């Protein structure tokens, strides 16, 4: 169930980014369920976005993408959100998104910028854990045991 | 900037010079201020689609606030290409064309992914003869088991009949319906084959010509979102009359490529290794 992967998501999140021990796992969900719940500005998406899948497609990407010196949950916030996107942009069941809920950043070209990042870092195993079942299971998996 | 702009053919388009090594791309730019998103997915696919038969994707660089991708270099789009020459096509390059197209597309559906807009102006063709495929921007990855996708894909003329019916779930069958259109396209005065005027409309040439669905021949067709009982009209299927330049073993593949169910479209693999190829 969403959810539970999603504390998991959190729970990874806080053992990754150590230099912030003023985090608690329910901060991060409870950014991912903010924008998924505005983008529901209808017109946008009928369904929500995250889903058991998605977060595992999520988990992934902020896998090998957050760096563990973080320094302040904003940078962590956006780096999210720009992961956050790209699971939209990749996975969206719409054929596209706004970018409004996503730039929490100040300076735009710095949100574009990890976007050309991650792609060029993550391109590959973006399309695999779709491709491939066993790789779906062993994100799955692992993000479960984040706990 | 470690080019220049030429002729200009998301963003628009534009013809160029790596002015460093000479050699000659095509540049999209995509204003950044969903269509980014879109471009998004495109250089994500795209990444992991190499093939003779799909384009290629040189470079991405983010200027000026705006995303250029640097794309390969193709003389024309098919459908220029119909303008080119006219009403007609050697029928051994209408052979090649669906060859080429069959086999790259057949690849994407190998590496996990539907093109979802198939249609003439998406296919590149170079004066060399050979043939791309071109604009990932409605492409997306499948594997996950998702709920559905998403009905608003493929331009209205090539959408098969279920998503016409409204269907938010659907497979690789999806690129093959309009790889049927292209086909009878290709080989006729290279005229799409059904130009409805909307939805409905498209819904009614396609039974005139290949006989209206009936719940035997496609069982869970009644069950979609928006789907409508049309009138059971006679099944036109002697198609020689659509596509004379065509002999009656490449009809037999029109023929199972342009199925309404799509579970009865066959798949890359198979056109392939279709008779009509030797």
């Amino acid at each position: 169930s969403t959810s539970e992967l999603l504390r998991c998501l959190g729970e990874f999140l806080c053992r990754r980014c150590y230099r912030l021990k003023h985090l608690s796992p329910t901060d991060p969900v409870l950014w991912l369920r903010s924008v998924d719940r505005s983008l529901l500005l209808q017109g946008w998406q009928d369904q929500g976005f995250i889903t058991p899948a998605n977060v595992v497609f999520l988990y992934m990407l902020c896998r090998d993408v957050i760096s563990s010196e973080v320094g302040s949950d904003h940078e962590l916030q956006a780096v999210l959100l720009t992961c956050l996107y790209l699971s939209y942009s990749y996975m969206g069941n719409e054929i596209s998104y706004p970018l409004k809920p996503f730039l929490v950043e100040s300076c735009k070209e710095a949100f574009w910028d990890r976007c050309l990042s991650v792609i060029n870092l993550m391109s590959s195993k973006m399309l695999q854990i779709n491709a491939d079942p066993h790789y779906f299971t062993q994100v799955f998996s692992d993000l479960k045991n984040e706990s | 900037q470690k080019y220049e702009k030429l002729e200009k053919i998301y963003g628009t388009v534009f013809k160029a010079k790596n002015r460093e090594t000479h050699e000659i791309v095509a540049l999209k730019r995509v204003r950044l201020d969903g269509v980014p998103s879109s471009a998004l997915r495109e250089i994500c696919l795209l990444k992991e689609l190499k093939h003779k038969n799909i384009v290629r994707l040189h470079d991405v660089l983010h200027s000026d606030k705006k995303l250029t991708l640097v794309f390969e270099f193709c003389d024309q789009d098919l459908k220029k290409y119909f303008d080119s020459c006219n009403g007609d096509l050697d029928p051994e390059i209408v052979k090649s064309f669906l060859f080429q197209l069959l086999k790259g597309l057949g690849f994407c559906h190998s590496r996990n992914v539907l093109h979802r807009d198939l249609k003439p102006q998406n296919l590149l063709i170079n004066r060399n003869g050979e043939l791309k495929l071109a604009d990932f921007g409605l492409a997306r990855a499948f594997g996950i088991p998702v709920r559905c996708y998403s009905a608003e894909v493929v331009t209205l003329w090539y959408r098969p009949p279920d998503v016409l019916f409204g269907a938010k779930l659907y497979s690789t069958s999806i690129d093959m319906w309009s790889a049927g259109c292209i086909f009878a396209e290709l080989a006729n005065a290279a005229r799409p084959l059904f130009p409805g005027n909307d939805v409905d409309d498209q819904l009614k040439r396609i039974f005139r010509l290949l006989g209206t669905p009936t719940e035997e021949q496609w069982p869970s067709m009644t069950k979609l979102p928006d789907y409508k009982p049309y009138p059971m009209y006679p099944a036109t299927t002697s198609l020689v009359n659509v596509v004379p330049k065509l002999n009656a073993t490449g009809r037999d593949l029109l023929q199972n490529l342009l199925k309404c169910n799509p579970v009865q479209r066959i798949s890359a693999e198979e056109a392939l290794q279709h008779p009509y190829f030797s």
